[PDB]
C-alpha cells in the first residue's frame, strides 16, 4: 500500500479517512467524522 | 395537445446533508470518506517493514537470546514493535539517546 | 429550490423517465410518452463529474507522515505534538464537513437552474402559440403531431408556420 | 485505462459473466458497450449500458439471453450470457465511449477469451518430425490439446530467425492442433541438434523433444 | 437492423500509394454517425474517425473520412508500414449498432513462388494410433490450392490448413496443410503425394514419398 | 439582488408589514391592509436557523488545550510553539472571516430568491386576469373582494370564474 | 450560465462594444450602433473589485517567521517541525486552490445574473409595445428614434405615449 496504520492499511484515493490518527506514508487527511457524502443527483420526490 | 417539462426521480434512499436542509433524499451520490482497511500491515512501495514480535529495538541490535536476530533483511521502511515488548534487555540497564537511535534506524536503505 | 423549479412550480418529478435527469412529457393525438433531453443532462453530468474530481484532485499535496515517539521525561514536547495533531484534525474536519454541506446546496441548485432554463428555452420558442399552465406545462392552441414536436426538442420550431392557427383560435374562446 | 477479467472455459448451456472495470476514480460518467469477435471473422456489437441510470439496450439478435449490469461505486460494468452455443466461442471487448449516451467509441478494453466446447485440459503431445530427401525445414508437431495458448521456445530463444508458428484449428474430434517449423541451411542439419520447449500453461505440461534426421 | 457492407474485402497496395475503403448502408444513416476503427493482429481496436469525417485525438492527417446519407468512404493518402491491418466501419445512429465485415489492407509484392516440402508421420505418433502427414508451403505471395493424393486418388474432407500472417521483412505468406488418418488407413496405402497450385508456378508442382523409405 | 427582487423591481420594502419576511398589500373596495405569507417565511427561517446551526454544530471537534512552559535555554522549541500557534490563529481567522463573507452573500440572495418565487407564484395563477405593473404589483381587470383575495394567498384562485369579466374589460380600453 | 443569459439565450457576445461589460445594440431609422450601460457595469466592477480585495485583505494576519534549526541528535523534534510545516502547506494549498475554483464559478454567475436582470429591466418597461424575439432582442411595433431610445436606457420610457401606435399596429398583422 501507499500508506499504513496500526489498524490496517488504506487505499488513499479519496481525500479523507477516519481510521486511525497515527499513520505512516502518503495518507489522506484524518478527520473525526463518520459521514462525508456528496450530492450528485437532485431531490428525489415520492 | 401538450408539452410538459420535468426532472428525473427514482427509488434511491441515499440522504445527504446540506447547509440549509438536513437529511435530504437524493437521486445519486458519492462517498468522499475512506472508512475501510484491510487489517493487515503491508509494504510501503515495495519495502518490507521490520517486524519485531517478542523483541524491542534495543534487544535486536544487541544479541538478546530470548528473541532471535536471524532477521537478515537488508532494507526497510518502518519498524513495528508491540505495546510492551517482552524482551527489552535481559540484563537490566539503560540505553543512551535510545529514542534518537530508534528514529535513525527507523528507515534504512542498506 | 432557488430557481423555483423543483420544490416550486413543478411539484414532484416524473418517475417514469429513466433516460436522463431533465425532460419532457408529450400527450398528443398519436399517444403519450416521456422523452429525456440528453444534451442538457450531459452538461450537468460533465459539471458534477468535474466538481467531485476537483474536490479530490486539488488536495494531491500530501507527503510522508508518522505517529508517536517521546519518553515520559519529555512529556512537554509530547504535549506539543498533541496540540498540533489535534489542531489539524480540528481544521480538516471542520473544513471538510462544511465543504460538503456547501457544495451540496449549490449542486442541488444547479439542477433547479438547469430545469428552469430548459422550461425557459421551450417558453421562448412558442410565445403565443401555447398557453402557460403553471404546472410547468404547455397547452397548444393548434394541433402538433409527433413530427412537429421533435422541432420543440431539437429547437427548430417555426413560429410563422402555426401562427394564424393559434391567433384566430384565441378570439373564439374570448367572447 | 480499461480492464477486463481473465479467460474462462464453460460447457455449452452453462452461463458466463465478464467484468470490465473502467477507471475512473469516481462514479462513472461513460456508457460502457460490448463488442465480441469470433476468431478470424470481424466485430459484432452486443449491447451498451448508459452511465448514471443503469438502463441497458441490447441487439435484437440476442435480447432474451444476454444481460449487462452496472455497478456504480467502483465504476464497473458486467456482461452475463445465457445458454452458450459452440459459436459463442470468441474474444469479448468492452468499450467505454466519450460520454453517457452511448454513441461514438474511444477507449477499448483488453479482451477475454471464452471457449465453449466442453473438453478436458489435456497436455499437448509433442512428436519429432524429420526432413525428407540447400535450405531444408524441420520442426515439432503439437497435436491434441486444450485450450489456448501454446508458446514455443526454440532452443530457449537461441534460434528464433525464420520461425513460423501457425494458428491452430478445431478438429472434428474437438481438440486444438498446430504445427511449427524453422528454415535452416544443410551446413548444420546433422551437427547442431535442435530441441523445442512446448509450454501449455493450463496443464503445466513440460515435455521437450529432440529433432533428428532418420 | 441497418446492415453495413464494406468493399473491397482485401486491398493489395504498396507503401506510399492511396487506399480507398468504402462503406455502403442498407438504409439513410441517421445524421452522419458513422465511425471507422483499426485492428492489428494480436491487439485491441483503435478509434480512427467518428461523425463520418472528424479525426480522433492522436491520429495523422493522412487518415480522412467523407460521405453522407448511404455512402461513406475512408481514405489513407500515404500508406506506411504501420497501417497494414483490418478496418471496420460501424454505424451508431440507431440500435442495433452494426459493423462492416472487415476490409483488410496488405502489402503488394513481386510474385514469388512457394518452396514446397513434405513430412511423413513420425514413428512415435503411429504408436498412439493416429497418422499426420504435413505438407508445407514456405515464403510465397499472394491464395493457393493444396490437394492430397494417396495412391494417386484425390482426397477431400479429411484435411485442414493454416496460414501465417504477412511477414515483417519480405511480405510473404506461409501455409501448412495436415492430412489426418488412422493407422489402419495409413498402412493401407504406399504412395503419398501433395500437389500445390499457385500463380507464380508455370504448372502444378508435386512432392511425395513412399511409406517406409530412406 | 441576484434574482432582481429586492434591489431590483421592488424598489424598497413594506415597513408596515411586521408579521413575516415576505408578503402582500391588498387595496380593494373594502379597504387597504398588509398581510404576510407565513408559509414561505417559515421555510426561510427553517433554512436560516439551520445554516447558523450547521456553522457552529460542525466544529464540535474541540478538546483539551494549554499555554507555555519552556526555559530560556530551550528558546528554539518555544519558537516552534509560536510558529504553530500563530499558524493556526492565521488559518482560523482567515477561514472564519471568509466563511462569514461568503455565507452572507448567499443568505441575502436566498431572500431575493424567495421573493421572486412568490411574485412568480402569483403571476402564474392569474395570467391575463391582471396587469403586470412592473413595480411588482397586479392591477385586476375584475372586481375581487376580501373573500376572493384569500384564494390568491391560499393559492386556490379560479381562472375560469373571472375569465370573461376581464377579457371583455380588455377591449373597452383598446379603442 | 446559471441564469441562462450568457451561454443560454444570448448566444455569443458583442465584440464591437468596448465601453462596458453589459449593453445594447440599436438599429433604428437613423443608423445602427452599440451603446454600453455604464451604470450596471460599474456596480459589477465595484463588486468584483471588492471580492478580490476581501480575499487578500482578510488574511492580513501574518507575522515574523523562520526556517530549520536543530542538530542531528534531535532529529525527532526536526521531524515535528516538518510535520507542522508540511501540514500547513497542505491546508493552505487546499484552501487556496478551492477558494479560487469556488469564487470563480460564482463570479461568472454574477455576470449572468446582471445580464438577465438588465434584459428583464427593459422587458418590464415595454410590455406589449415590443415583441420578444428570443435572441434577447426587442422588435418595436412603433417608430422610436435616437431621442426616444435614451429613455429605454435611462429607464424613463413612457408606456402611455406610444400605446395606441403599437396596439393598433398589432391587429393589422393578425
Ligand atoms: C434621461 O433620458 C431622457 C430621454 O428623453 C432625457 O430627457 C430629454 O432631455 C433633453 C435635454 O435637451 C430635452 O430636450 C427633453 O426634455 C428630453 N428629450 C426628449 C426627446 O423629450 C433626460 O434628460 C435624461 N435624464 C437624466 C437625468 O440623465
Ligand atoms: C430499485 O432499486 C433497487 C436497488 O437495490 C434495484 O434492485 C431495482 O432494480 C430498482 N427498481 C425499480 C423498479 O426501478
Ligand atoms: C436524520 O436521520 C437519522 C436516521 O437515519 C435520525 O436518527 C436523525 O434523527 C435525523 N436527523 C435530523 C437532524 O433530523
Amino acid at each position: 500500500t501507499k500508506c499504513q496504520t496500526p489498524m490496517g492499511a488504506i487505499n488513499s484515493s479519496m481525500p479523507f479517512h477516519n481510521i486511525h490518527p497515527l499513520t505512516i506514508g502518503e495518507c489522506p487527511k484524518y478527520v473525526k467524522s463518520n459521514r462525508l457524502v456528496l450530492a450528485t443527483g437532485l431531490r428525489n420526490s415520492p | 395537445d401538450q408539452i410538459c417539462i420535468g426532472y428525473h426521480a427514482n427509488n434511491s434512499t441515499e440522504q445527504v446533508d446540506t447547509i440549509m436542509e438536513k437529511n435530504v433524499t437524493v437521486t445519486h451520490a458519492q462517498d468522499i470518506l475512506e472508512k475501510k482497511h484491510n487489517g493487515k500491515l503491508c509494504d510501503l512501495d515495495g519495502v518490507k517493514p521490520l517486524i519485531l514480535r517478542d523483541c524491542s529495538v534495543a534487544g535486536w541490535l544487541l544479541g538478546n537470546p530470548m528473541c532471535d536476530e536471524f532477521i537478515n533483511v537488508p532494507e526497510w521502511s518502518y519498524i513495528v514493535e508491540k505495546a510492551n515488548p517482552v524482551n527489552d534487555l535481559c540484563y537490566p540497564g539503560d540505553f543512551n539517546d535510545y529514542e534518537e537511535l530508534k528514529h535513525l534506524l527507523s528507515r534504512i536503505n542498506h | 429550490g432557488l430557481f423555483g423549479a423543483i420544490a416550486g412550480f413543478i411539484e414532484g418529478g416524473w418517475q417514469g423517465m429513466v433516460d436522463g435527469w431533465y425532460g419532457y412529457h408529450h400527450s398528443n393525438e398519436q399517444g403519450s410518452g416521456y422523452a429525456a433531453d440528453k444534451e442538457s443532462t450531459q452538461k450537468a453530468i460533465d459539471g458534477v463529474t468535474n466538481k467531485v474530481n476537483s474536490i479530490i484532485d486539488k488536495m494531491n499535496t500530501q507527503f510522508e507522515a508518522v505517529g508517536r515517539e517521546f519518553n515520559n521525561l519529555e512529556r512537554r514536547i509530547e504535549n506539543l505534538n498533541k496540540k498540533m495533531e489535534d489542531g489539524f484534525l480540528d481544521v480538516w474536519t471542520y473544513n471538510a464537513e462544511l465543504l460538503v454541506l456547501m457544495e451540496n446546496e449549490r449542486t442541488l441548485d444547479f439542477h433547479d437552474s438547469n430545469v428552469k432554463n430548459l422550461y425557459d428555452k421551450v417558453r421562448l420558442q412558442l410565445r403565443d402559440n401555447a398557453k402557460e399552465l403553471g404546472n410547468g406545462c404547455f397547452e397548444f392552441y393548434h394541433k402538433c403531431d409527433n413530427e412537429c414536436m421533435e422541432s420543440v426538442r431539437n429547437g427548430t420550431y417555426d413560429y410563422p408556420q402555426y401562427s394564424e392557427e393559434a391567433r384566430l383560435k384565441r378570439e373564439e374562446i374570448s367572447s | 485505462q480499461l480492464v477486463q477479467s481473465g479467460a474462462e472455459v464453460k460447457k455449452p448451456g452453462s452461463s458466463v459473466k465478464v467484468s470490465c472495470r473502467a477507471s475512473g476514480g469516481i462514479f462513472r460518467s461513460n456508457a460502457i458497450s460490448w463488442v465480441r469477435q469470433a476468431p478470424g471473422q470481424g466485430l459484432e456489437w452486443m449491447g451498451n449500458i448508459i452511465a448514471v441510470f443503469g438502463t441497458a439496450n441490447y441487439a435484437q439478435k440476442f435480447q432474451g439471453r444476454v444481460t449487462i449490469t452496472a455497478d456504480e461505486s467502483t465504476s464497473t460494468a458486467y456482461m452475463e450470457l445465457s445458454s452458450l452455443r459452440s459459436e459463442d466461442t470468441a474474444v469479448y471487448y468492452c468499450a467505454r465511449g466519450p460520454y453517457y449516451y452511448g454513441n461514438s467509441h474511444d477507449f477499448w478494453g483488453q479482451g477475454t477469451m471464452v471457449t465453449v466446447s466442453s473438453a478436458s485440459t489435456k497436455g499437448p503431445s509433442v512428436f519429432p518430425l524429420a526432413p525428407s530427401s540447400g535450405t531444408a525445414a524441420l520442426g515439432c508437431l503439437v497435436k491434441d490439446y486444450f485450450p489456448e495458448p501454446v508458446t514455443v521456445s526454440w532452443n530457449s530463444g537461441a534460434l528464433t530467425s525464420g520461425v513460423h508458428t501457425f494458428p491452430a484449428v478445431l478438429q472434428s474430434s474437438g481438440l486444438y492442433s498446430l504445427s511449427s517449423v524453422v528454415t535452416v541451411p544443410s551446413s548444420s542439419l546433422g551437427t547442431q541438434t535442435y530441441i523445442c520447449n512446448v509450454n501449455h500453461k493450463p496443464s503445466n505440461t513440460k515435455v521437450d523433444k529432440k529433432v533428428e534426421p532418420k | 437492423e441497418i446492415v453495413l457492407t464494406q468493399s473491397p474485402g482485401t486491398l493489395s497496395l504498396s507503401p506510399g500509394e492511396r487506399a480507398t475503403l468504402s462503406c455502403r448502408a442498407s438504409q439513410s444513416v441517421s445524421s452522419n454517425y458513422l465511425a471507422w476503427f483499426q485492428q492489428k493482429p494480436g491487439q485491441a481496436p483503435r478509434l480512427l474517425i467518428y461523425g463520418a469525417s472528424n479525426r480522433a485525438t492522436g491520429i495523422p492527417d493522412r487518415f480522412s473520412g467523407s460521405g453522407s446519407g448511404t455512402d461513406f468512404t475512408l481514405a489513407i493518402s500515404r500508406l506506411e508500414p504501420e497501417d497494414f491491418a483490418v478496418y471496420y466501419c460501424q454505424q451508431y445512429g440507431t440500435s442495433p449498432r452494426t459493423f462492416g465485415q472487415g476490409t483488410k489492407v496488405e502489402i503488394k509484392r513481386t510474385v514469388a513462388a512457394p518452396s514446397v516440402f513434405i513430412f511423413p508421420p513420425s514413428d512415435e505418433q503411429l504408436k498412439s494410433g493416429t497418422a499426420s502427414v504435413v505438407c508445407l508451403l514456405n515464403n510465397f505471395y499472394p491464395e493457393a490450392k493444396v490437394q492430397w493424393k494417396v495412391d494417386n486418388a484425390l482426397q477431400s474432407g479429411n484435411s485442414q490448413e493454416s496460414v501465417t500472417e504477412q511477414d515483417s521483412k519480405d511480405s510473404t505468406y506461409s501455409l501448412s496443410s495436415t492430412l489426418t488418418l488412422s493407422k489402419a488407413d495409413y498402412e493401407k496405402h504406399k504412395v503419398y503425394a501433395c500437389e500445390v497450385t499457385h500463380q507464380g508456378l508455370s504448372s502444378p508442382v508435386t512432392k511425395s514419398f513412399n511409406r517406409g523409405e530412406c
